[PDB]
């Protein structure tokens, strides 16, 4: 009878993945802001990006209500941290220019 | 890189043919094999018969697929004489820049 | 004795390359800023982005402490240049109203 059957052709090859999305100096804001929330600013990644936070990604939570409430962080590509130096051009939280 | 026509002379190896599968330094090419009944005597193919039809023997390299798509951002945009949104200009600024 | 070892099945193929990283219209600082640095920027992007800046990329460079100090150019695929027409919400630089 017909041997095993085997493949004799060649073969498609699988997909891949190529170099990673870069992020930018962004400043997005969340109704009734106390603090920093990294609830909040996961669900804003994962509704636009469609991909997790990459590193060194930075992104600016405020009250939109207090303008001066403002918080910042950088993902450092496991989790939000305190960046080292960041300063942005609404830095001016407590209307005071020195 | 694409199937070679069939072969129509009767040498073995037939001209721009090898006898043993050549290495395949460049992936994108594929090894070609077509065969025939041999005459050991003449070292030729039999007469009456000739070369099969030219069918790829080696892998196939596979194309190239899609990965993650792009993540957007919380921008801002100015446009000279903006007397409302535009779906145009903002479709412009997309295609010229993502 | 055995021939040669060829290769019979198939071959998977390589990575490709997809659609390009889209750029926004970002806004950063730089502690110090007496004008436009490529270099700065070039860092900026090389550390978060994890590439190289694409077509029709717009970065704004500003100094936070005196937020009139603003620099905006036009990343055109080879170099930092200035753009045609950008204008920002923060464009108002000598505190003047007209």
């Amino acid at each position: 009878s017909w041997s095993d059957v085997v493949q004799w052709s060649g073969t498609e090859g699988t997909i891949g993945h190529d170099g990673q999305r870069g992020p930018g100096m962004y400043s997005v804001g969340i109704a009734g802001l106390g603090g920093w929330d990294d609830g909040q600013a996961n669900s804003f990644f994962t509704s636009n990006f469609s991909s997790a936070p990459v590193k060194y990604d930075v992104l600016t939570e405020y009250k939109s209500d207090a303008p001066g409430t403002a918080f910042t962080r950088q993902w450092n590509g496991s989790g939000w941290v305190n960046p080292a130096m960041v300063l942005h051009g609404n830095m001016i939280v407590n209307g005071t220019i020195t | 890189t694409s199937l070679p026509a069939k072969p129509l002379e009767q040498d073995y190896p037939p001209p721009g043919w090898s006898k043993t599968p050549p290495n395949r330094t460049d992936m994108t090419q594929n090894i070609y094999a077509t065969t025939g009944t041999l005459d050991p005597v003449t070292n030729r193919l039999l007469e009456g018969t000739s070369w099969s039809d030219v069918v790829q023997w080696s892998g196939t390299e596979g194309t190239i697929g899609h990965d993650g798509q792009r993540g957007p951002g919380m921008y801002s945009v100015g446009i000279a004489g903006l007397g409302g949104w535009d779906d145009g200009q903002a479709n412009s600024f997309f295609t010229s820049n993502f």
